């Protein structure tokens, strides 16, 4: 190279190292910007430096850079590749530092390639160097064969495995495994034969005391098992016995023993049937993991250090941690069938040893094996408790903790069967560890294990143990350490569901202990939650004894410098459910934060191409592509918006008129704008459910109401045509219904009625279309029925006119879900004698429907016939009286769950006809009707029948019973007059005749009957 | 001043939190936006221990191949390393063996700590079960969170004990 070029490049490569960002950034620009025009010179330089520079940093960097830039070699002129190769190779064979020869070898490897010219000088250099008296030459040659295994395509590797230099051996093994890593399986059996030479070389490492080098070889062997487990079949016993021997030699440093364990473990993951076909594996594996799990609290028999620390793992207990996860891993792979026997053979022994570490080890080993061995151990369950539970009182606290751990683990792993059969042994055992006699760590771990057990235990099983659980946990609550206070509060809140009643008992000592913890965001929050759950449990009057203090701590907590914030909100809310309208004065503290959050805007922004690839690292954001562009919403922020709205809505629901102050602001700035949140349906839905509730809040307090309703209805209606999600469309109709119900009579205007019709039609249209393609649809149509009906009523029929324009659509539906829809619509039409225009278009199909095999169709049909007689008496008589016989037949599996509903509407339908055309009927009928009582399921039907029964007033015992049944079955209500009519009939009978009718009825319904008559 | 100092190379896939992790140590602030590192940024971190001030010169490298390019040249004369991955992104863990492989290409034998960052996030994709590369290579593993400071110092403390060779070293 030109001498100028050299000093410029040399400066740059040297500067490339400053820890200092300037010197090094300047060199970075220089390389990237100044150095297709210069690349060959640069590669030729860096190859020269690595080969010939006397400076170590320079030589190393250059070799590393050369390799890196080469992968960024094929597009280089052949005259220069050859010169590069020749200098790299001259460098390699010259006098270089070990690490530089390593880096030269790495660079040389980048110069061997399928498309690159043959380089037979390399091949020759490797073979010679492998025979050199310099280990580094030998080691470095294997390294090359590792990186470029194709150069390989037997005595070389056998000399390699046997070499006096450990470095060479490790590189031999590395190269040997690399071959299988890189080449196809068809090539494998060609080096496979060497595996026994390799394995036979292994005992030499322990003789020389070179266990660090053994660990490296174990690393390579681990990789080989994951590629070709079967290759090991013939010598499986030999590797097992060797790893056994290594692990037991506990004067060796951990790495040879932990990697030996991993070698053992990895056979279970890659050849389970191989492991299972050889009883030696299972026995060795259990034995060695057991030995390593005793290596705890070394040189500390009392466990002083462990007793004094927090409830996290000691990361100094390396072999123990490794052994735990290994046993777990093997158990999960091999199952209990195979492992229970070897496992238990050892546990039986160690449970009884005089060394505490072995009694602990036994617990932790069971703990590790339990899930994987569940298939067998879920049945050997008394046997397990017979070993474990005796140790719960070991003189040694870590053995105690160990036993708690197992009871916890198996309460999970053998659930729900263990909860059913061992509650009588497990709970007392764990509960006895709660006492302050025991050490903090043990109390805490036992308390944790009670959570595992409770997770799958019924309230009945827990009940007799609760007072005992609670009295003990209160003491834990008084510990000076937080990891016990916290775990105590986790358990009390887990149990709060059951003990909803047993707090009143413990309340007076508990609540101040709770207030003291509050006076660890996680701690404080869990404490808040226990506090307010206890307050709900013991009710408002008893809660008043500390409510003011609790409130004032909460207020200070909210105004102090996000897990906690979700606890404050839930707690504020539970206080509101306790306090009733006594929460009102807290609103200006509690609501405004909720308002801020609930007013978040949808924030859509243009992301840039390429920036979209990385946005994947903001998980609160989501990105969608629209045209050639990407846009993003802050989704998390909008989830929080829904959260806030869910809270404001439950405030408005609880506080009724008292929330009115907030209505207009919440309506206009939160509810309504939310309907336009196009990227987020949670928002839109929350916005809609809010509407009617707000109105009814303002109503209860007091034109404003009218303005807000007009705005809100129209936005709802507008949403109907554009809304993509039918689930959301259903919400909007629901919301309209509920709004109409709040606002009352004639609350919609004519444009609204028209805009509604369009909406309905676009929804009906798309429902039809989704279904001419194949509950979601049934439900939507269910709500559309409700909104049509709700709208009809507020107009008092006038909506009849609009209703027509979409009559063809209705009519298509009429001729099962679409049918039920249409029939229900028609029933609503008639309810508000101006439908004659349509009588002819539907009665043929309704009369058909009457006898339909579908109960739901008959129901809707008969309802229509009944409603015809009630609201349109005369424009329908030619129909009602003929069909009357059909109804007497539909009436007769009639009284059966599936069609009890249908036959009850027919029943009411005939009672309607009988009423409208009273003595203009061809009277057997009314006696037929009667035999259809009682009406116990459909409430609006029952409501007509008992009104008709009451207009009319042998069958007296049936007259009475008809009413008893309806009342007791709660189908007519609010037990609110047919009774007056009945008592008059019973008046006209003696003392004794009156009595006798109730003689059939049991005590509980006779209590109710006394309070009815 | 500190006379005990080490070159620490910090590698891992882009967006796993490497810079956020270092900034948190350096200034205590948590940076919310992702601004890819270009090449490398070298930051000194000084820990005050019961054996004196220990300085780690942290070479915060670029995880995005497009900004890396020559990353591998930063590995030179490093005395220890952290490989980071993202517990919420399975792909970052799947790349751990490649990061490891490259580091040992240059830095033959040297303590390496593997860190799974972002354990403060709800939906873990890389569960404790999955994470086992540390067993196959004898690396020390830790769950960490730059956001919550969970196990914040563990990686540096481990490396410090290992490199000083004193297990009683305390921060
Ligand atoms: N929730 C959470 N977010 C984190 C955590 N650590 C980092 N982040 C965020 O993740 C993003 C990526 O952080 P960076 O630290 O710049 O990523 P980097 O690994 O340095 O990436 P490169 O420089 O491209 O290699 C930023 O938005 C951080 O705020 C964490 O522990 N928890
Ligand atoms: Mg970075």
């Amino acid at each position: 190279l030109p001498e100028e070029v050299n000093r410029t490049l040399l400066q740059i490569v040297q500067a490339f190292a400053s820890p200092d960002n300037q010197i090094r950034s300047v060199a970075e620009k220089a390389l990237s910007e100044e150095w297709e025009n210069n690349i060959e010179y640069l590669l030729t330089f860096l190859a020269e430096q690595a080969a010939f520079s006397q400076d170590t940093t320079v030589a190393a960097l250059s070799a590393v850079l050369f390799r890196k830039l080469a992968l960024k070699i094929t597009h280089i002129r052949k005259e220069v590749l050859a010169q590069i190769r020749s200098s790299l190779l001259k460098g390699f064979l010259s006098e270089r530092a070990d690490s530089i020869r390593h880096k030269l070898s790495d660079a040389i490897a980048e110069c061997v390639q399928d498309d690159l010219p043959a380089w037979p000088e390399l091949l020759q250099a490797l073979i010679e160097s492998l025979k050199s008296g310099n280990p580094n030459f030998r080691e470095s040659s294997f390294r090359i064969l590792t990186t470029v295994p194709y150069l390989i395509t037997l005595p070389i590797f056998q000399s390699g495995f046997t070499d006096a230099s450990d470095n060479v051996k490790i590189a031999a093994v590395t190269a040997f495994v690399g071959y299988f890593k890189q080449l196809p399986k068809s090539e494998w059996s060609k080096l496979g034969i060497l595996l026994p030479s390799l394995l036979n070389s292994l005992p030499r490492f322990l003789d020389d005391g070179k266990d660090d080098a053994l660990a490296s070889v174990f690393e390579s062997l681990i990789e080989l098992v994951e590629l070709a487990p079967k290759l090991f079949k013939d010598m499986f016993d030999q590797i097992i016995q060797f790893t056994d021997m290594v692990i037991k030699n506990k004067d060796l440093e951990p790495p040879a023993r932990t990697t030996a364990l991993e070698l053992l473990t990895v056979f279970s993951e890659n050849a389970p049937q191989m492991c299972k076909s050889n009883q030696n594996y299972g026995q060795t594996l259990v034995m060695v993991t057991l030995i390593m799990m005793t290596e705890v609290s070394i040189d500390d028999d009392d466990a002083a250090e462990w007793i004094e620390s927090d409830d996290t793992d000691d990361e100094e207990e390396v072999t123990y941690d490794h052994a735990r996860q290994a046993l777990d891993r093997v158990a999960l792979k091999l199952g209990g069938e195979y492992l229970a026997a070897p496992l238990f053979q050892y546990l039986q022994q160690m449970i009884t040893s005089t060394e505490w570490r072995e009694r602990f080890a036994a617990m932790m080993a069971l703990s590790s094996a339990a899930e994987g061995c569940a298939d067998v151990l879920i049945g050997e369950i008394p046997k397990i408790l017979d070993m474990v539970i005796p140790l719960i009182n070991d003189p040694h606290p870590r053995v105690q903790y160990g036993c708690c751990n197992v009871l916890g683990q198996i309460s999970t792993d053998f659930s729900p069967f263990i909860q059913r059969t061992a509650h009588d042994r497990i709970l007392p055992a764990l509960i006895s560890k709660l006492t302050s006699e025991c050490t903090s760590r043990v109390q805490t771990h036992a308390a944790a294990a009670l959570v595992n057990f409770s997770e799958f235990a019924s309230k009945d099983i827990l009940e007799p143990y609760l007072d005992s659980l609670l009295t003990n946990l209160l003491v834990l609550l008084q510990s000076n350490k937080l990891y016990v206070q916290e775990q105590a509060l986790t358990t009390i809140a887990f149990i709060a569901e059951a003990a909803k009643n047993k707090f009143i008992k413990y309340y007076d000592t508990l609540m101040p202990l709770l207030l003291n913890v509050l006076k660890n965001s996680v701690l404080k929050g869990k404490c808040m939650e226990c506090a307010t759950l206890i307050g709900f449990a013991v009710g408002k009057e008893k809660f008043h004894e500390h409510s003011q203090e609790l409130i004032s701590i909460l207020v200070a907590l909210q105004n102090s410098d996000d897990a906690l914030r979700s606890y404050l909100e839930q707690s504020w809310s539970r206080i509101c459910r306790i306090l009733g309208d006594d929460f009102v004065p807290l609103l200006p503290i509690v609501i405004p934060p909720l308002l801020i959050t609930a007013k978040a805007t949808q924030d859509v922004g243009l992301i840039e191409e390429e920036e979209a690839a990385n946005f994947q690292q903001y998980p609160d954001w989501d990105v969608v592509q629209v045209q050639g562009k990407h846009i993003a919403i802050h989704t998390s922020v909008l989830d929080d918006k829904v959260s806030a709205m869910e809270l404001l809505q439950s405030y408005a629901t609880l506080l009724r008129g008292q929330f009115a102050v907030y209505v207009k602001e919440v309506m206009e700035e939160i509810a309504l704008p939310s309907l336009d949140f196009y990227l987020h349906d949670g928002v839109r839905a929350a916005g809609a459910t809010l509407i009617p509730i707000l109105l009814s809040c303002l109503l209860a307090a007091t034109e404003e109401l009218v303005l807000l309703w007009h705005k809100a209805s129209s936005k709802l209606i507008g949403g109907l045509m554009s809304e993509p999600m039918p689930e959301i469309t259903q919400v909007y109709h629901n919301s309209l219904v509920n709004g109409i119900k709040v606002m009352g009579d004639n609350c919609l205007s004519e444009d609204q009625l028209a805009a509604f019709t369009k909406g309905v039609s676009a929804n009906l249209t798309d429902t039809y279309e989704r279904m001419q393609d194949r509950f979601t649809d049934e439900d939507l149509l269910d709500e559309i029925n409700k909104s049509i009906a709700a709208v009809l009523k507020t107009t008092n029929g006038h909506y009849l006119k609009n209703l027509e324009n979409i009559w063809p659509m209705i009519n298509t539906f009429l001729l099962p879900i679409l049918v039920i829809f249409a029939l229900v619509v028609i029933g609503d039409l008639i309810q508000y004698e101006q439908t004659a225009s349509m009588k002819n278009a539907f009665i043929p199909k309704v009369t058909e429907c009457l006898i339909s095999p579908d109960a739901r169709i008959r129901q809707a049909a008969s309802y229509i016939i009944g409603v015809c007689a009630q609201y349109a008496p005369s424009t329908y008589a030619d129909v009602c009286i003929p069909t009357l016989d059909t109804l007497v037949q539909i009436v007769d599996g009639s009284k059966l769950e599936e069609n009890r509903s249908s036959t009850e509407n027919a029943s009411a339908a005939i009672a309607k006809i009988l009423y409208a055309y009273n003595s203009n009927i061809p009277d057997t009928y009314t006696a037929n009707w009667f035999k259809t009582l009682p009406t116990i399921t459909d409430k609006e039907a029952a409501s007509f029948n008992y009104q008709f029964l009451s207009q009319l007033i042998s069958n007296i015992s049936a007259v009475v019973d008809s009413v008893i049944q309806a009342l007791n079955e709660r189908s007519l209500t609010e037990r609110e007059t047919v009774i007056s009519s009945v008592k008059k009939l019973l008046g006209f009978l003696p003392s004794s005749d009156a009595m006798a009718i109730f003689n059939r009825y049991p005590a509980d319904i006779m209590e109710k009957v006394h309070k009815w008559f | 001043e500190p006379q005990v100092q080490f070159k620490l190379v910090l590698v891992g896939d882009g967006g796993t939190g490497k810079t956020t992790f270092v900034k948190r140590h350096l200034t205590g602030e948590f940076e919310k936006k992702y601004v890819a590192t270009l090449g490398v940024e070298v930051h000194p971190l000084v820990f005050h221990t019961n054996r004196g001030p220990i300085k780690f010169n942290v070479w915060d490298t670029a995880g995005q191949e497009k900004f890396g390019g020559l990353r591998d040249g930063y590995y030179i004369q490093a005395q220890c390393a952290i490989i980071m991955f993202d517990v919420t992104s399975r792909v970052t863990y799947k790349n751990v063996p490649n990061w490891h492989r490259d580091l040992v290409r240059v830095c033959e034998n040297i303590p390496i700590v593997l860190c799974g960052n972002k354990v403060d996030i709800k939906d873990r994709k890389v569960k404790a079960k999955s994470i086992v590369f540390h067993r196959k290579k004898n690396l020390q593993y830790y769950d960490i969170s730059a956001k919550s400071n969970y196990n914040f110092e563990k990686p540096f403390l481990w490396l410090a004990r290992k490199l000083i060779g004193d297990p009683n070293l305390e921060f």
